[PDB]
């Protein structure tokens, strides 16, 4: 549960791409874990995305509102930190 | 010190988000909850806001953009966005910086304007409400 007190023209906020960056330390298995746990992908699709990160250097995990993207990025980076991997998750305007 | 009516708004909004299996409790879930929070509702009415339309815009956005947790996952639950956490902390900071402790729904409404990339702030400005409009209501009424 939560502890609430201790946690001209107008344009709408942009959507944001959430990206996983490649590195030489993070195991393929952990990248897949991250894709299933934080992005709800099945084993097959998570494996494809993992391969894209591996060969292309980076891959788009998903597209979310600025607000949701910011949270997902922080969650992924914290999970990588706790597991001692330098896996970098970032966001970029869609 | 979040007042009774604010806590009730916050807790019910969180419970509904959990019942809908929403992955996140957003600033938009928050603003939606504030529409029926007496303190925030009064401020919006003083700003001539069409609450029926704002409610509909918030509900549609929430349904279209909030990811839903799979029935398979039973370890992670609804959690607040960073933006949501910042708004509540900002409301408490604002009130304490004036020398007081009671945080109302109207103070939370004021805090929402500082999340410039939130849909809630965009919608408030679309309904011609500025942060100063709310602060003036809190200070002077009308
Ligand atoms: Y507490």
């Amino acid at each position: 549960w939560l502890d609430f007190d201790q946690l001209d023209a107008l344009k709408p906020p942009s959507m944001y791409k959430v990206i996983l960056v490649n590195d030489d330390y993070t195991p393929m298995e952990f990248v897949i874990d991250v894709l299933q746990k934080f992005f709800s992908y099945d084993v097959e699709r998570a494996t494809q995305l993992m391969l894209a990160v591996h060969y292309q250097g980076k891959a788009i995990c998903g597209v979310f509102t600025a607000e949701v993207a910011e949270t997902k990025v922080a969650m992924v980076n914290k999970y990588a930190r706790e597991n001692e991997h330098p896996l970098l998750c970032t966001l970029e305007k869609a | 010190m979040l007042n009774q009516e604010l806590e009730l708004s916050l807790n019910m909004a969180f419970a509904r988000a959990r019942e809908h299996r929403h992955e996140f409790m957003t600033v938009e879930h928050l603003l939606l909850a504030l529409l029926s929070n007496p303190s925030a509702r009064e401020a919006l009415e003083a700003c001539s806001v069409d609450l029926v339309a704002l409610r509909q815009e918030l509900e549609a956005f929430i349904e279209q953009t909030t990811p839903v947790l799979p029935a398979s996952e039973e370890e992670r639950d609804t959690q607040p966005t960073l933006s949501f956490q910042r708004v509540l902390q900002r409301a408490v900071f604002h009130v304490q910086s004036s020398g007081r402790n009671e945080v109302t729904g109207a103070n939370v409404l004021v805090a929402i304007f500082s999340e410039q990339e939130s849909q809630a702030a965009y919608l408030l400005r679309k309904h011609e409400v500025s942060r100063l409009d709310v602060v003036n209501f809190i200070s002077h009424g009308t």
